[PDB]
RNA sequence: GCGCAAGACGGACCAGAGCGAAAGCAUUUGCCAAGAAUGUUUUCAUUAAUCAAGAACGAAAGUCGGAGGUUCGAAGACGAUCAGAUACCGUCGUAGUUCCGACCAUAAACGAUGCCGACCGGCGAUGCGGCGGCGUUAUUCCCAUGACCCGCCGGGCAGCUUCCGGGAAACCAAAGUCUUUGGGUUCCGGGGGGAGUAUGGUUGCAAAGCUGAAACUUAAAGGAAUUGACGGAAGGGCACCACC
């Protein structure tokens, strides 16, 4: 079924938004290798970046069988 | 791919495109002819040479370097064999392969390669007598071959 | 070997796993590698020993299988039958 | 794809190819300039070479013969030519 | 018309494969034609495990395990109910039935 | 089945072969 | 249960794994000759591809002489089942199965798919050789060397996917690049039977192998796929005119 008034009140849920959004982080974390494309993108001078250790261990795939 | 068999490999020497011997090589076409002569003398094939010298002397080619090739300088100086060297060494294969022959009659094998090899043998035969490199009259004796190694 | 007054006395005549044990250790994607030597003690006792071993796998192998080569299979083969010697 | 400049690839596009397959043939090897620990003199070697090398008289061995390029001893050092 | 892509086998680059006897016939089957299973059962069933550590004298003993490897040929495994037939697509899927859940 | 009449075949050969020679 | 002997056989590890021209090849160690792939700024310089004649090898069975004969087992002798069984089941058991030396040259000898060469989509694995790269481990170190990990290159056995294109379709990355029809070359087919039979020739001790018709007879035989019907094929559901 469907009635509007329904959709009034589901449209009331979806115009939610916080007063801080999710996206302005005061740093942000971000990886080595990302560091360097950002570079390429004259954006070397972005002062919320924190370039974090990656991961040393190359094991990232399912044992087989 | 090969002629007996079914392989199809593609390894092989890549020459480069530059032809002109390095400026690091010092070695002038009357000493590198030297060494020639020199392992010449100790019984060593060309292609022996050509490896040695490349191994030792930084002599990526001579063909390069004194603009004549090893066999042709060899014969120049009166020091080329009385067979080729790749019908030297299909010659001695086919000794060695008939000696292990007769204390083996049941290795079924080792005969079938034998025939292999003296047909790649009567091949660079033709070849060669085309060539006017063996006399006419030349022919591979299956049982005189030892004397010819 | 002997009675001595109702108490018989042995000696060693043996040994052997069990065939649980055995069969539990032959499993299917790594390599069994197996040796015997004869070898006489200083004391006159000639003795044929077996040896047994398996192919491990590693902690972060990926792969499912664990075999060996032949000529790495004749040197542990070797180096079985040299140890089994020097200790009897 | 279907656009692939055949003309003029990468470098690093035409060293990951085979010698051979490449759009001019070239060698995957070089001569390399080794030094004795012990003796002065300064030798020429292949990068390849099939032949234990050792010096004239000096009577030491610069490098042993493998599957591809040729293994040099301990405390010997090299540097590629040009 | 064919069936079956790998001709009902595991042979592939190979002439001949050395044959083995059905367990149930002792007939002669390719080893990789035959249907091979590897059992590992209790000696004493779940019928008999609690008259038989009441008499154990050992405490704590854990009683051994029964290892056989069983090679049927392919009719015994269709009679036995040890494999199935099934349609034309599922014929394709060789993913072992999910039994370890 | 073939394989059969193959084998009759050749026995009635193998027969035709006594009853009729060069002799005959 | 403890020993002795005889011949045969190499389990489990053993895989859509490897090697070989194909038949085919699996306990340890040693000797003998052989081989692919990879590596190569070595050498010769067209030396090549396919092949009438002619040759080498060729599962199993089968034939001749020597040796040995565990097991299994055509033939044969029995006991069962059956309407009948000269069969399927069971008890024996000859030749054979094993080895040495000569013949035989045939298989659903199959990928039912000749060999050599070029071009045409992706993806993950696997076996070998080489190249590079964090980091674990051979216990705490020197380097190489091995066992893992992440990639790249070449040659192999394959797999998944695709509106590459083909095909009657099943299906095939070859069975594609075919009326937009020509890279090289060998063998072989022409509706179904008679018939791979007769005859001649040839090989073989034999059994047989290779080559191989005609008279006559016939309107279809055949290949893929689709709806049903049936199955002494497998799974589910319903009914007091089914059971409990
Ligand atoms: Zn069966």
């Amino acid at each position: 079924i469907s009635i509007k008034l329904q959709e009034e009140e589901r449209e009331r849920r979806d115009n939610y938004v916080p007063e801080v959004s999710a996206l302005d982080q005061e740093i942000i974390e971000v990886d080595p290798d990302t560091k360097e494309m950002l570079k390429l993108l004259d954006f070397g001078s972005l002062s919320n970046l924190q370039v974090t250790q990656p991961t040393v261990g190359m094991n990232f795939k399912t044992p087989r069988g | 791919g090969r002629m007996h068999a079914p392989g199809k490999g593609l390894s092989q020497s890549a020459l480069p495109y530059r032809r002109s011997v390095p400026t690091w090589l010092k070695l002038t076409s009357d000493d590198v002819k030297e060494q020639i002569y020199k392992l010449a003398k100790k019984g060593l094939t060309p292609s022996q040479i050509g490896v040695i010298l490349r191994d030792s002397h930084g002599v990526a080619q001579v063909r390069f370097v004194t603009g004549n090739k090893i066999l042709r300088i060899l014969k120049s100086k009166g020091l080329a064999p009385d067979l080729p060297e790749d019908l030297y060494h299909l010659i001695k294969k086919a000794v060695a392969v008939r000696k292990h022959l007769e204390r083996n009659r049941k290795d079924k094998d080792a005969k079938f390669r034998l025939i292999l090899i003296e047909s790649r043998i009567h091949r660079l035969a033709r070849y060669y007598k085309t060539k006017r490199v063996l006399p006419p009259n030349w022919k591979y004796e299956s049982s005189t071959a030892s004397a010819l190694v | 070997e002997d009675v001595q007054g109702k108490n018989c006395l042995t000696n060693f005549h043996g040994m052997d796993l069990t065939r649980d044990k055995m069969c539990s250790m032959v499993k299917k994607w790594q390599t069994m590698i197996e040796a015997h030597v004869d070898v006489k003690t200083t004391d006159g006792y000639l003795l044929r020993l077996f040896c047994v071993g398996f192919t491990k796998k590693r902690n972060n192998q990926i792969r499912k299988t664990s075999y060996a080569q032949h000529q790495q299979v004749r040197q542990i083969r070797k180096k079985m039958m040299e140890i089994m010697t020097r200790e009897v | 794809p279907l656009a692939k400049d055949l003309l003029h690839p990468s470098p690093e596009e035409e060293k990951r190819k085979h010698k051979k397959k490449r759009l001019v043939q070239s060698p995957n090897s070089y001569f390399m300039d080794v030094k004795c620990p012990g003796c002065y003199k300064i030798t020429t070697v292949f990068s390849h070479a099939q032949t234990v090398v050792l010096c004239v008289g000096c009577s030491t061995v610069l490098c042993q013969p493998t599957g591809g390029k040729a293994r040099l001893t301990e405390g010997c050092s090299f540097r590629r030519k040009q | 018309t064919k069936k079956r892509r790998n001709n009902g086998r595991a042979k592939k680059g190979r002439g001949h494969v050395q044959p083995i006897r059905c367990t149930n016939c002792a007939r002669c089957v390719p080893k990789d034609k035959a249907i091979k299973k590897f059992v590992i059962r209790n000696i004493v069933e779940a019928a008999a495990v609690r008259d038989i550590s009441e008499a154990s004298v050992f405490d704590a003993y854990v009683l051994p395990k029964l290892y056989v490897k069983l090679h049927y040929c392919v009719s015994c495994a269709i009679h036995s109910k040890v494999v199935r037939n099934r349609s034309r697509e599922a014929r394709k899927d060789r993913t072992p039935p999910p039994r370890f859940r | 089945r073939a394989k059969w009449r193959k084998k009759r075949m050749r026995r009635l050969k193998r027969k035709r072969r006594k009853m009729r020679q060069r002799s005959k």
